[PDB]
Order: C-alpha cells, then sequence, then structure tokens
C-alpha cells in the first residue's frame, strides 16, 4: 500500500512549510505601497506618457 | 492505526499553519490603502491589431526588448510579431497544432512551445542557415504542457498536466529538477524577477511557491474555489496574483504567506484566463471569458478601465518589459496592443 508513503510525505511537506518566518501584513503592505509609489512615475500605464513618446502612436 | 494518526497529525499541522497565518494577519490591504488616491478611469486604445492567425490564440509572450512578441495558435503556427510595425518576423510551423503555451527567451535567441503533444519544443531563431528550426524537443512530461518559461538560454521550467512542474536543461534535454506536490493539473507558472523562485497555479485551487535550486515547494497558498488558470509575480517579486475559474483574482504574498486582496465583482461570473501586472505593479490586467479584459487596481480592487473590444474570449495577456503597452490575444485569432494616452 502506497497510501502510508503519501501520508508520510505530505506530513513532511507540512512540517517544512510550518517552519517559515512570517512577517506581519502591515510591513508587507507598506513594502508593496512603497514599491508602487516609487515606480509610479516610470510606469507608462499608470501615468500615460505623451503621444509623442508612445511607440504605438 | 498508523496512517490514521499520521493524517491526524497532518490535519493538526494544517490547523497550526492556518492559525499562524490568522495571528500574523493584523490588518488587511483594504484598510491600509484606503486613503491612497485612486487611479481613476483608465482608457486604453487598440493601437495595433496583429491579425494573421487563422485559429484561436492560446498563449503569447513579450520579448525582452518590449518590441517582439511570439503568439501561438491552434493553427499550428507560432508567429513572431514586430509589434511596432505589425510585421511577421517569423512563422514557425509547429509539429503538433495542439499548442497551449509559448515563451520568449530573455536573450531573445530561443522560443518554446508545447501543448497536448507532451513535448516542450524549443526553436532557435538566430541561425546561420537563416531559418528557424527546433533545437531540443524536451520529452518526459506525462501530462499536456500548460506553461513554459525560460530561466536562461539553457534552462527552462515547464508546467504540465501530470500534476508536476519540471526544470529542464536544454543542452542535455533531461529534467534537472522535478517539482511534485500538486493534486490537480498545473495550468500556469510565473518566474520571479530575481529568477531564484517561481510560483505555479494548479487545478486543485492552490498555488505553490517552488525553489529552482532546492527543488521542492517552499510555500503553498489556498483560497480559490475553482481551478487556477493564470499566475503573475508582482514586479518586486514579493507577491503574485492568481486568475481562477470562479471569477475572482487573488493577490497572495510570499512573505506574509497569505492572501492580501481579492478582485471580484458581482457582474462578472466568467473565470479569468490570463493575468499580468503593470510595470509599477499598480494595475493588474486580467483576461476573462466574457470577451473582455479588465484592468484592476492592485491596491484598491477597483475596476478601472475595460479592454472590451476583442469579440471573443481572451486567452493570453502580456505587459511589456518596460510597461509601455499591453498585448491581449483571444480566440478570434487577433492580437491587440493597448496603451494609455494623455
Amino acid at each position: 500500500t502506497a497510501s502510508i508513503a503519501q501520508a508520510r510525505k505530505l506530513v513532511e511537506q507540512l512540517k517544512m512549510e510550518a517552519n517559515i518566518d512570517r512577517i506581519k501584513v502591515s510591513k508587507a503592505a507598506a513594502d508593496l505601497m512603497a514599491y508602487c509609489e516609487a515606480h509610479a512615475k516610470e510606469d507608462p500605464l499608470l501615468t500615460p506618457v505623451p503621444a509623442s513618446e508612445n511607440p504605438f502612436r | 492505526s498508523e496512517l490514521d494518526q499520521l493524517r491526524q497529525e497532518a490535519e493538526q499541522l494544517k490547523n497550526q499553519i492556518r492559525d499562524a497565518r490568522k495571528a500574523c494577519a493584523d490588518a488587511t490591504l483594504s484598510q491600509i490603502t484606503n486613503n491612497i488616491d485612486p487611479v481613476g478611469r483608465i482608457q486604453m486604445r487598440t493601437r495595433r491589431t496583429l491579425r494573421g492567425h487563422l485559429a484561436k490564440i492560446y498563449a503569447m509572450h513579450w520579448g525582452t526588448d518590449s518590441r517582439l512578441l511570439v503568439s501561438a495558435s491552434q493553427d499550428g503556427k507560432l508567429i513572431i510579431w514586430d509589434s511596432y510595425t505589425t510585421n511577421k518576423v517569423h512563422a514557425i510551423p509547429l509539429r503538433s497544432s495542439w499548442v497551449m503555451t509559448c515563451a520568449y527567451a530573455p536573450s531573445g535567441n530561443y522560443v518554446a512551445c508545447g501543448g497536448l503533444d507532451n513535448i516542450c519544443s524549443i526553436y532557435n531563431l538566430k541561425t546561420r542557415e537563416g531559418n528557424v528550426r527546433v533545437s531540443r524537443e524536451l520529452a518526459g512530461h506525462t501530462g499536456y504542457l500548460s506553461c513554459c518559461r525560460f530561466l536562461d538560454d539553457n534552462q527552462i521550467v515547464t508546467s504540465s498536466g501530470d500534476t508536476t512542474c519540471a526544470l529542464w536543461d536544454i543542452e542535455t534535454g533531461q529534467q534537472t529538477t522535478t517539482f511534485t506536490g500538486h493534486t490537480g493539473d498545473v495550468m500556469s507558472l510565473s518566474l520571479a524577477p530575481d529568477t531564484r523562485l517561481f510560483v505555479s497555479g494548479a487545478c486543485d485551487a492552490s498555488a505553490k511557491l517552488w525553489d529552482v535550486r532546492e527543488g521542492m515547494c517552499r510555500q503553498t497558498f489556498t483560497g480559490h474555489e475553482s481551478d487556477i488558470n493564470a499566475i503573475c509575480f508582482f514586479p518586486n517579486g514579493n507577491a503574485f496574483a492568481t486568475g481562477s475559474d470562479d471569477a475572482t483574482c487573488r493577490l497572495f504574498d510570499l512573505r506574509a504567506d497569505q492572501e492580501l486582496m481579492t478582485y471580484s465583482h458581482d457582474n462578472i461570473i466568467c473565470g479569468i484566463t490570463s493575468v499580468s501586472f503593470s510595470k509599477s505593479g499598480r494595475l493588474l490586467l486580467a483576461g476573462y471569458d466574457d470577451f473582455n479584459c479588465n484592468v484592476w487596481d492592485a491596491l484598491k480592487a477597483d475596476r478601472a478601465g475595460v479592454l472590451a473590444g476583442h469579440d471573443n474570449r481572451v486567452s493570453c495577456l502580456g505587459v511589456t518589459d518596460d510597461g509601455m503597452a499591453v498585448a491581449t490575444g483571444s480566440w478570434d485569432s487577433f492580437l491587440k496592443i493597448w496603451n494609455g494616452s494623455s
């Protein structure tokens, strides 16, 4: 029976996944907001560049 | 009595990680970014229409130069488009017309294709003979190919329908590492910008974050109620978004190990076929089965603009490397390039 081996490997996978350092959601959301704000000016979809600079004009 | 206690321990560990995620979730993305200025209505115009395919388009990938794109159709052809002038650089006739994925190498020398033929063929664009010929046909996947991405000119990671993702060595043709753990068919994968990690969404409503060198899954994300059709990494590589069949897009986070925002609307009932992020990661473009292509706000979950003019179900979506334009391909064998204007 291979069910025991599958259960053991699943248990080991969960054992590995549990021991992971998780930061608070506040810091992660702050990092995402900082990245979005820093590259806002360089985004030609957030802030449409003038039509003279669009390669697809 | 042996496997029963093992499964009880597995359930206890799952509850433990669930409550750890709950405890680490002090707030949510909704209240944190509620004071940010909304992007407003986003108007995108079909600047170019890359007509030429004679069958439904299933995948496309932008080049690194943000000018060339490969599109694969069930016509049996992979056409490399000069999106600036809508010119067909190449027209590679595939061995099998059942192609469900395609990729463009970061160096631009190689392209890949795969599908129901179980083989991830790799084509060499730059050859002394002047034509495009298949270099290495990667075989070893039991299930249909779903998504292939290029690590380098010699390493490519593929996701198949046999519940397994594989890292391939093009020079030798053998799977360097094999990724296992998915219960349902793996439908898409997205390489991290730092190239050292990649996530893969499967039909078991779970996205697993793997490691290219370690070779086994590092984190597993759940929350979807149906199959996951698409996945993309937030530009910083610390988050990703999933497109599923239950008409919702979810923004998971690698570091927080839990979902941050869901992109759902009562009007939309059809699933998502492809997702892609903007250059700054603020706009998440998702392709639905209602022939439309929404442009969600990553930090606001607000419908901001619709790429409505596609006449059929959009199956692939791709934002340029510099974020200049968005190309969406559909089952009407049309590729349309969209970008905003002031």
